[PDB]
RNA sequence: GGUUGCGGCCAUAUCUACCAGAAAGCACCGUUUCCCGUCCGAUCAACUGUAGUUAAGCUGGUAAGAGCCUGACCGAGUAGUGUAGUGGGUGACCAUACGCGAAACUCAGGUGCUGCAAUCU
RNA sequence: GCUCAUGGAGAACAGAAAUCUCCAGUAGAACAAAAGGGUAAAAGCCCCCUUGAUUUUGAUUUUCAGUGUGAAUACAAACCA
RNA sequence: CGGGGUCGAAAUGACCUUGACCUAUUCUCAAACUUUAAAUAUGUAAGAAGUCCUUGUUACUUAAUUGAACGUGGACAUUUGA
RNA sequence: AGCGCCGUGGCGCAGUGGAAGCGCGCAGGGCUCAUAACCCUGAUGUCCUCGGAUCGAAACCGAGCGGCGCUACCA
């Protein structure tokens, strides 16, 4: 007893409904994925900052 | 049986070109890279490594990351009912640029060129875009350009 | 259902089975390799490769074909004689002349 | 004109197409860089057939190349056993040329019976200069088809060479 | 008939590049030595290309952009007479001259010569313009042969080893230059040194000087006017070396003329292109000449 | 402007048949002791730049040239296609309205341009 | 380092097909297989050396619930060719 | 140059015919052929999380106080970027 | 109608990618007054046809042709 196998109908009326809502955009991004020799330098380098701006005002 | 690959239906799509078979030139190699570029995907099939998803060719997303040889791309996906960010390890015989942005850019900087004039005599820039405004009125005349008077042609059956 | 019947070939026993159509039943992998004759010590066949004096092999099969074999290697005229390799269970099965490379 | 367009020998090859393998083909290659002096190289199969009784890569042949005045020394005892006498059958449509004979002792040897009778093919193949503007690996060029040889050129210098007529056809 | 190919072989066929089709570049290579770590963006890929014609050397630092290839500095035998070098202008030694010059040339216009000074001692051994502590790095180049075989014994490794003495890191190994034993992997430093100041040179002067005066004459013919012999020519070499390390600062010709001078008499001297009316006046001439009936 | 080297775009650059080529530069070319590779100093390595030739390569010009490229007020607003219609028709199909719009063909034109450096009467 | 299929023109035995040599040869071959893409100083043929078919665990893509499995991609730290 | 028919002794000698192959021409085609190539559908950008200038950081990168990433300070408004 | 098997000498039947086996039949010789049987000898197989892959097929995979077989139940 056969039947229906497969269908797209109504899918995007459902989606459509309260749908496809943009990824919320973040600034200061995840650094996962990033090259690590980059992470690790960049994490020096802030360091590095952050103590010449307390620095600079202490 | 059903065949769902990763490389299925796409026989014409990586198809290389004609008379564009063989190797790549060279700026694909000396073009440049960076995190928030936006990049163009046409994949190369001479270049089986690195390669997109057929998804994701012709597609455009930007960059968030730089390998040796080597491209990360975000791109969205719709899936359901969102899209999803989607991190891509690319290679740039794969990525081009994409000259919409480039023009962009040409056109704030001239848009910041227009501020700087009307700093300097404060004389109403209007920077902003506006479209194919409709047209305002003329006066054409006729001489040497008489209307000649047309009308249709009878059915010939041009056998 | 399918009924079988099949000879077990080193020792020419019958064996009747029966069982359904879909179920599966089993196989070996067997297969038979031609091999030279030399000269016939007791039982082991005295047999070689192209590439190996070896097999102090299957010991003689008592056969009507192994005494025919026997008398057909005293009249010489070297016979290539085939064997099988079913389940590791060697044995020969017949053999031929040497119609070229005398 | 003719300034450096003139003719000479780029190389004379012989060829021997044993009909199998073995110390036949062996002992021609002996034959070949006996008279040489330097070692030949052999020839192994394409394909297989029965007719001939053979395989691929079973070595059915051997052959060398050589040039210079050995060639062409070597090339004038070829032509004196064939009595100076040549056919325009035999050349080619380049003016490359050849011809197949037997009996190799013909040019001078000292036979042994060992090494048996075998009977060759010679060819050689002449041309100009500019044979490394086709040759080399950097500006390669295809020459060009005055620079080019041909059978009659060819054959009016081998003719006027050494006085020596051929066949008419 | 068969010197005529078809109108659908010629459609479809694809040209190579331009300079294959030349038969002087391999793509491959050239994309593997300016290809680029992308995290290392805009920092160039500095190649030393060298490259041999008959009667010349040629030497230059290269870079690569999307227009063309871009060049620092350059070195060429028919110069280094500057330097004192009259006659060998391919040789091995005048090989090792070049890459010494224009080594010295950029680290000259660079600053890094002072530092990096390079090797004036010379002996023939295997070692690298390893950095200084505390400074700046040496110049990373990385060597061009084109399409030349890679090969032990070449004047090519020899302006290499002339680029290394000169003060530039380029990367190489000692197992090409001459003397490089096979099977016992040790590299002979004094037949190096012989042959860069002329051992094999002076070894066929020295033969053909006792046996074969007669070719001492058809070639060394220079040689024989400037009286010329087997220590003369290592000391010229070696002086010549010192005046590179001197003054190796590119002084140019004059040129005699001006750029239009040579334009206009080239110009003049050159063909030009049958243009359309005139094509139509070539055919209608044809036509009345042939399909004129005589 | 010419030539050489490294080149970008990779046929307006290719292919075929011929014609010419000041200088310089390339190239052809001469040689085998030396490192080196070859059946072979032909290829490749090395030496001289001497012996000689611009014939070939190379560069450019010609061809009612093949090919390629561009454009057309050539074909063609055709074919196809989106949307609308209680439009027509037995139906296949078609026309109309608001819109987009090919390719082939036909004809005309063009036949490499150009970057860095060095060099040539 | 070489350039394939095929065709043409030659070379005794040798012929349609044996081996050698010249010209053209944009791929009409070959790449373990099915088919499809891709590839011409190569990814094909030959030659030389090797064992990165290695270790650490993570990230990513595809199928997808963004679970697993399988396969693949790009990196970091090592050891190697 | 496949088959052959003829002249004749035959002759890569001569002639005739016939399937091949070559040449350009012609008629018709392709969901698993294609140079070309739409319409419709589809991705992305249209700024403040931005642009420019200056100089701080780093064990990253550079031959290099060169570049990269993130920042200080300042400027760029009303049309803050269809 | 669907599915499966098989096509080998004149006949029958074997045959496993490097290349066809046997018997009976056939032919020749000899013995015999002649034919049989008998003894000595030899030969014969587009491996159903086309195509393919393979360096190469009877075999291995498609096309067709044929000789057969098996299926055919619940109504």
């Amino acid at each position: 007893a056969k039947s229906k196998n497969h269908t797209a109908h109504n899918q995007t009326r459902k989606a459509h409904r309260n749908g496809i809502k943009k990824p919320k955009t973040y600034k200061y991004p995840s650094l996962k994925g990033v090259d690590p020799k980059f992470r690790r330098n960049h994490k020096h380098a802030l360091h590095g900052t952050a103590k010449a701006l307390a620095a600079a005002k202490k | 049986g059903k065949s769902h690959g990763y490389r299925s239906r796409t026989r014409y799509m990586f198809q290389r070109d004609f008379r564009k078979h063989g190797a790549v030139h060279l700026s694909t190699y000396l073009k440049v890279y960076k995190v928030g570029d936006i990049v163009d995907i046409k994949a190369n099939g001479s270049i089986q490594k690195g390669m997109p998803h057929k998804f994701y060719q012709g597609k455009t997303g930007v960059v968030y990351n730089v390998t040796k040889s080597s491209v990360g791309v975000i791109i969205n996906k719709m899936v359901g009912n969102r899209y999803l960010e989607k991190r891509l390890n690319l290679r740039v015989e794969h990525i081009k640029h994409s000259k919409c942005r480039q023009e962009f850019l040409e056109r704030v900087k001239a848009n910041a060129a227009k501020r700087a004039e009307a700093k300097a005599q404060g004389v109403a820039v209007q920077l902003k875009r506006q479209p194919a405004q409709p047209r305002e009125s003329r006066i054409v005349s006729t001489e040497g350009n008489v209307p000649q008077t047309l009308a249709p042609v009878p059915y010939e059956t041009f056998i | 259902k399918v009924h079988l019947v099949a000879i077990d070939i080193f020792t020419g026993k019958k064996l009747e089975d029966l069982s359904p159509s879909t179920h599966n039943m089993e196989v070996p992998v067997v297969k038979r390799n031609e091999y030279q004759l030399l000269d016939i010590d007791d039982g082991f066949l005295s047999l070689m490769n192209m590439d190996g004096d070896t097999k102090d092999d299957v010991k003689a099969p008592e056969g009507e074909l192994g005494d025919s074999l026997q008398t057909a290697f005293d009249e010489g005229k070297d016979l290539m004689v085939t064997i099988i390799s079913a389940m590791g269970e060697e044995a020969a099965i017949s053999f031929k002349e040497a119609a070229r490379t005398d | 004109q003719n300034p450096m367009r003139d003719l000479k020998i780029e190389k004379l090859v012989l060829n021997i197409s044993v009909g199998e393998s073995g110390d036949r083909l062996t002992r021609a290659s002996k034959v070949l860089e006996q008279l040489s002096g330097q070692t030949p190289v052999q020839s192994k199969a394409r394909y297989t057939v029965r007719t001939f009784g053979i395989r691929r890569n079973e070595k059915i042949a051997v052959h060398v190349t050589v040039r210079g005045p050995k060639a062409e020394e070597i090339l004038e005892r070829g032509l004196k056993v064939k009595e100076y006498q040549l056919r325009d059958r035999n050349f080619s449509a380049t003016g490359n040329f050849g011809f197949g004979i037997d009996e190799h002792i013909d040019l001078g040897i000292k036979y042994d019976p060992s090494i048996g009778i075998f009977g060759m093919d010679f060819y050689v193949v002449m041309n100009r200069p500019g044979a490394r503007v086709t040759r080399r690996k950097r500006c390669k060029g295809t020459v060009g088809n005055s620079h080019k040889t041909t059978k009659e050129d060819t054959v009016s210098w081998f003719k006027q060479k050494y006085d020596a007529d051929v066949l008419d056809k | 008939q068969k010197d005529a190919k078809s109108s659908a072989y010629s459609s479809r066929f694809q040209t190579p590049f331009r300079r294959r089709r030349e038969g002087k570049t391999d793509y491959y290579q050239r994309k593997r030595l300016v290809t680029q770590h992308k995290a290392k963006y805009n920092t160039p890929k500095y190649r030393l290309v060298v490259r041999f014609t008959n009667k010349d050397i040629i030497c230059q630092i290269i870079s690569s952009t999307i227009t063309g290839d871009v060049v620092l500095a350059a070195a060429y035998s028919h110069e280094l007479p500057r330097y004192g070098i009259t006659h060998g202008l391919t040789n091995w030694a005048a090989a090792y001259a070049t890459g010494l010059l224009i080594a010295r040339r950029t680290l000259q216009k660079l600053g890094l010569d002072e530092t990096y000074k390079g090797v004036e001692e010379v002996e023939g051994e295997y070692e690298l313009t390893e950095a200084v502590e505390d400074g700046p790095r040496p110049f990373k180049v990385f060597l061009d042969i084109g399409l030349q075989r890679t090969t032990t014994g070449a004047r090519v490794f020899g302006a290499l080893k002339g680029a290394s003495d000169g003060g530039l890191y380029v990367p190489h190994s000692e197992n090409r230059f001459p003397g490089w034993d096979f099977e016992t992997e040790e590299i002979d430093p004094e037949l190096l040194r012989s042959y860069i100041f002329g051992g094999h040179v002076s070894q066929y002067m020295e033969e053909l000087a006792d046996d074969d005066e007669e070719r001492f004459s058809e070639l060394f013919k220079g040689y024989l006017a400037d009286d010329i012999d087997a220590d003369s020519l290592e000391d010229i070499y070696t002086s010549a070396h010192e005046a590179i390390r001197a003054d190796p600062a590119f002084k140019p010709t004059e040129k005699k003329f001006t750029k239009e001078q040579y334009a206009a008499e080239s110009k003049k001297y050159r063909q030009t292109k049958l243009s359309k009316e005139e094509r139509a006046a070539r055919v209608a001439a044809k036509i009345a000449a042939l399909a004129g009936q005589q």
